[PDB]
């Protein structure tokens, strides 16, 4: 009757010296807040007319 | 990388489980044969007595 | 999130399998001892008769 000793189920990250890698993915902060123009979009367009 | 490592771990676990099932079947067959022989010997001894 | 949950599930399954293997080995050792004692008693009874 053979003994069940050679069965070693391996894990993924049991105790790898506690790496604790801080990713901190700042993907939401990568937005393009574009500045406006030099005006003449609503003031000059309404003041000039025809 | 994490998915590949997890897949390798799952494959290793599956192979280990297959080996465990095979060894368990062999041991159960051996135990069943032993029990059958023991029952036969018991019946023979009872009849002889 | 799904990968972390799957990794936790795999780790739990691995721990459960290790515990199962340990308990199976203990039970098989106990059964082997019982069978050896039964065979010894059978041989003794046969010789005595
Ligand atoms: C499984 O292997 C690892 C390293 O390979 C070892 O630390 C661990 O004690 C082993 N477990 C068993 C039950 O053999």
């Amino acid at each position: 009757i053979k003994d069940f000793g050679g069965f070693n189920f391996s894990q993924i990250l049991p105790d790898p010296s506690k790496p604790s890698k801080r990713s901190f993915i700042e993907d939401l902060l990568f937005n393009k807040v574009t500045l406006a123009d030099a005006g003449f979009i609503k003031q000059y367009g309404d003041c000039l007319g025809d | 990388s994490a998915l590949g490592k997890l897949q390798d771990v799952v494959n290793q676990n599956a192979q280990a489980l297959n080996t465990l099932v095979k060894q368990l079947s062999s041991n159960f067959g051996a135990i069943s044969s032993v029990l059958n022989d023991i029952l036969s010997r018991l019946d023979k001894v009872e009849a002889e007595v």
